[PDB]
């Protein structure tokens, strides 16, 4: 509720009014402090969601994502204070302002009690990210990249706007509790499909499914490090949160209309993971891997099965923490080599031995190696999907088989092998990069002991 | 000890902490308007104790 | 004992008396013996020390009880005030029934190792009890959807005697 | 739409009978946000003129907060008036038109036949 | 010369100015202090107590309360001999099924 919001927004005057060089320090202090307070919100009751007021409420689904976003907030500050050191204090302050303003919106939307209120800051997250990708992005095609990312989501979000207000004029309020209790069987009338399509496509776009995913490779690669993590670790997941919330009034229409997306997602994950097997760009390879994992959640959410929701929430968080880490891996390597081609800097393990380890559990976590939370996600989803149909395991398991090859492919090409002779600027890794990397992996294994925290309201 | 300057450069550190203690205040103020069914739901409604007058604040 | 024997029926253990005839010493007696005065007694000595300390300052806690509240079949249409109590009561009974299946599942799994090679026929009672529970559990909550609600559970149920009474009419002929 | 209701004297920002409503409390959360807007203008006001933003012309942005608060306050009373007015003649209408507002029958969920769709 | 620009700056090594550099910022004293913040306010106060806080969090989802009720409920049910959990949930005796 408020105990998270005002501390987040009151953090903004601090960064603006802090000393010239202390900006990174005091921002990091209370961002971690905010994370601690958010963790206090992680508690949930049995069945009734933790409701605070007409404006804000939390459930067993929102809380794990809330603590994840606040937990993220220190990490971009940690990950960004290397390529922004040679910048004017105002621009550094502006950069920090963008992140916490972005993070502030995330707390708002996840705790939003009204769908329209959920909707207003659903796209409002775009404005800070658009600035981050465009201004501080370090590339040339970032301009076209920002346009692709911006227009795709709007093209899907605006139908939701017309759909959402239609609910208000037809079924009174759009309070999440009032929708759930007063749910009615959506008919099969040919208007209700376009009703169904509008209420779904908005979350489809910013949850890249095959076909509606070309923004993500352009979104991730040209975005700066902080932009890439926030976009891949939370931003691809507003779509996820919407579906678990909005599919309450899409049944039984979801039963019949689910087919085109399920085939698109299940086949897409094989295709996308195949792209990972032959990606020339390390950041792009990680980006395409996010599509495969996210497309798995598409099948998870859209099956509408108790087990499927549970594994979704497991992959909901685990992928986000993992994808942020892998982007950190690529970023921590990038500036040393000043290039994105994977084969540019081979045999890094012989030069940097600890990064060899950090890359190693990172690849293992993305492998869904048990008992990592990723395995709990994928394995739960497979069982739910298998109950839905026996055939899907052929597609399901094949993804894990492909996921194995490309995951260690980056490991062998970069970490193992012969070091590149020509390069000589690879310095011993700063303990900031090392500290940040453990900041990611350590909570992941810490979460393994308590899956019930992140299983969700279906748990 | 330089306090005229440690205050100037480290007065920012108190902003968020008071924000949190402020955040609890509206949290513990907004709930008052939400009293309505206080000790009214038959699941939890029960006999009011000799001294305390409000079951849940 | 902490738990209840009625909830967890434990058939009495049949432990044969040790009657060996070979003169050479049986070793496992000795390893149990040395273990007794090397591990078991020191563990017990610490345990009796901690347990007496626990009883020195004993603090209590009880088990929360929710009284019965009108459920969804008598709650008025719309009227989310009565729906709230109805939904929460039904979800609480969902938790109990999930634990009821859990209790039966442990008893079924308890038979396996307990009966050893006799598992196939000895606890067919355990098998049918789980069969009765699982089938009845299916009629209660199965296929309710990830957004299951007491309304849907009533809706799914209302189909059951709808078909049943229709079958009864056909059966009567 | 209230464009021609009986009694609307034109060019009257706050009609007298609106005084029968609870006035907005001096620290109404809507009001302080209106005060926020005044301040936010002040900071940028020094920005265009290239002044030390926050500590630049304490008089200037101080007036901004005062002006926005008052213009906000009278706006809120007027805003509260229409919503009260919109609800008032609303209720007066439905009693005057009982036939167009039938009282829907009281049936519990037990008798309602809501078909069930399995998820399979 | 196309435009009057500047050559691309060379990436400075924080180590060759100060060997103990931690990569958090250039100035050594704040860099050492940034170490203290990122670890003390990172691993120390969040990971350690936060884990204990969430680990020792009170009953979440009523995972044990339902068990105790189930044990009592199942102990009641087989004592009388009626089936230990009915196939029906909302008692059909009240239900007023149409026709
Ligand atoms: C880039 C293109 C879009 C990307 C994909 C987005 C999703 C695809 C479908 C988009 C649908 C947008 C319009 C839906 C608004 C809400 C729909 C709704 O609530 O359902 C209504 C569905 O009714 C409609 O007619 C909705 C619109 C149907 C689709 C036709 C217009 C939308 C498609 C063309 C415009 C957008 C495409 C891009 C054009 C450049 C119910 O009203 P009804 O017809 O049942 O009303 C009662 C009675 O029958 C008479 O009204």
């Amino acid at each position: 509720m408020l105990k998270i919001i005002i501390p987040t927004t009151m953090l903004l005057p601090m960064t603006w009014m802090s000393k010239h060089n202390m900006i990174w320090i005091n921002a990091t202090v209370h961002s971690l402090l905010i994370s601690l307070i958010s963790l206090s919100l992680l508690n949930q009751l049995g069945e009734n969601s933790l409701n605070f007021s007409l404006t804000f409420f939390s459930d067993s689904l929102s809380a794990p994502l809330l603590v994840l976003t606040t937990w993220l907030l220190p990490l971009m500050l940690m990950a960004s204070q290397s390529h922004l050191s040679k910048e004017t204090t105002t621009r550094k302050k502006l950069y920090i302002t963008m992140l916490i303003l972005l993070q502030l919106f995330l707390i708002m939307t996840f705790t939003a009690t009204e769908l329209i209120l959920f909707y207003i800051l659903f796209e409002a997250t775009l404005v800070p990210t658009l600035i981050i990708i465009t201004r501080w992005g370090n590339q040339t095609e970032r301009l076209n990249a920002g346009l692709y990312f911006l227009f795709y989501t709007l093209a899907g979000s605006l139908p939701l706007l017309v759909a959402l207000v239609y609910i208000q004029n037809t079924t009174g309020s759009l309070n999440f509790l009032i929708i759930h209790y007063w749910s009615h069987p959506l008919s099969n009338s040919w208007s209700n499909i376009f009703m169904w399509l509008a209420c779904i496509m908005a979350f489809m776009v910013k949850m890249p499914l095959y076909g509606l995913h070309l923004w993500l490779p352009k979104a991730h690669v040209e975005a700066p490090i902080a932009g890439s993590m926030v976009l891949a670790a939370v931003l691809l997941k507003l779509g996820g949160y919407g579906m678990m919330r909005i599919t309450t009034i899409l049944n039984p229409l979801t039963n019949y209309m689910a087919y085109p997306f399920l085939m698109l997602s299940m086949w897409g994950m094989i295709m996308t993971s195949s792209i990972c097997l032959r990606q020339t760009d390390l950041k792009s390879l990680i980006a395409y891997s996010s599509v495969s994992h996210m497309a798995l959640v598409i099948v998870a959410i859209m099956i509408q099965t108790p087990w499927s929701f549970m594994g979704a929430t497991a992959l909901m968080i685990a992928h986000g923490l993992t994808s942020s880490m892998l982007f950190c891996l690529a970023n921590t390597n990038y500036e040393r080599v000043h290039s994105r081609t994977m084969i540019l800097a081979r045999g890094l393990q012989t030069l940097l031995p600890l990064m060899a380890t950090w890359w190693l559990m990172a690849s293992l976590t993305n492998l869904a190696l048990p008992p990592s939370i990723n395995l709990i996600g994928e394995l739960f989803i497979i069982t739910a999907s298998f109950s839905w149909s026996n055939i899907t395991i052929i597609l399901m398991g094949m993804n894990m088989m492909i996921t194995a090859l490309y995951s260690l492919y980056m490991l062998i090409t970069t970490q193992r092998g012969k070091y590149t002779h020509h390069i000589n600027n690879i310095k011993a890794s700063f303990t900031r990069e090392n500290a940040l990397m453990a900041l990611h992996i350590l909570p992941l294994l810490l979460l393994t002991l308590n899956p019930k925290m992140i299983l969700g309201p279906l748990y | 000890m330089n306090v005229l300057q440690i205050v100037r450069d480290h007065w920012v550190h108190i902003l968020v902490p008071v924000g949190f203690v402020f955040g609890c205040y509206l949290d513990r103020r907004s709930d008052e308007k939400l009293t309505a069914f206080r000790n009214k739901s038959l699941l939890f409604k029960r006999e009011l104790r000799p001294n305390e007058e409000v079951t849940w604040k | 004992d902490s738990w209840d024997k009625d909830v967890y029926p434990e058939p009495p253990r049949r432990t044969p008396a040790p009657a060996p005839q070979t003169s050479l010493p049986n070793p496992v007696t000795y390893l149990t013996k040395i273990f007794d005065l090397l591990v078991d007694r020191p563990v017990t000595l610490a345990r009796e020390f901690i347990e007496q300390q626990h009883a020195k300052n004993r603090y209590y806690y009880y088990h929360r009880e929710f009284r019965r509240v009108p459920d969804i079949t008598e709650c008025e249409e719309k009227d989310i005030l009565c729906m709230f109590e109805a939904e929460m009561q039904w979800r609480r009974d969902y938790k109990v029934d999930q634990e009821i299946v859990n209790i039966i599942q442990e008893r079924l799994k308890a038979c396996q190792q307990r009966e050893g090679e006799s598992y196939r026929q000895n606890c067919a009672k355990e098998l049918e009890q789980f069969t009765q529970v699982s089938k009845a559990f299916q009629d209660r909550y199965s296929d309710l959807g990830a957004h299951y609600s007491a309304r849907k559970c009533l809706a799914k149920q209302k189909q059951r005697m709808l078909a049943e009474r229709k079958a009864a009419k056909e059966a009567a002929a | 739409m209230m464009s021609g209701r009986p009694g609307r004297v034109p060019l009257q920002f706050l009609p007298n009978e609106a005084r029968s409503l609870p006035p907005p409390k001096l620290t109404d959360p809507r009001l302080v946000y209106m005060g926020f807007l005044g301040y936010c203008s002040g900071l940028i006001d020094n920005a265009i003129r290239r002044r030390p933003v926050v500590s630049a012309g304490l008089h200037r942005q101080l007036l901004y907060v005062t002006s926005f608060v008052f213009f906000g306050y009278y706006l809120l009373k007027r805003q509260d008036y229409m919503y009260a007015l919109r609800d008032h003649d609303m209720f007066a209408y439905v009693k005057s038109h009982p036939e167009d507002f039938p009282e829907k029958d009281k049936k519990t969920y037990g008798e309602i036949l809501e078909e069930f769709h399995p998820v399979r | 010369i196309r435009l009057q620009e500047d050559p691309d700056p060379e990436d400075e090594n924080l180590y060759e100015k100060n060997p103990d550099s931690h990569g958090y910022d250039k100035d050594p004293i704040v860099d050492l202090w940034n170490m203290r913040v990122v670890f003390f306010f990172g691993f120390s106060i969040v990971l350690v107590l936060g884990s204990t806080f969430v680990a020792y969090l009170p009953d979440y989802r009523m995972q044990e309360w339902a068990r105790r009720e189930a044990e009592r409920l199942v102990k009641y049910r087989e004592a009388n001999g009626l089936p230990l959990m009915e196939s029906n949930c909302f008692d059909p005796n009240k239900i007023q099924l149409p026709e």
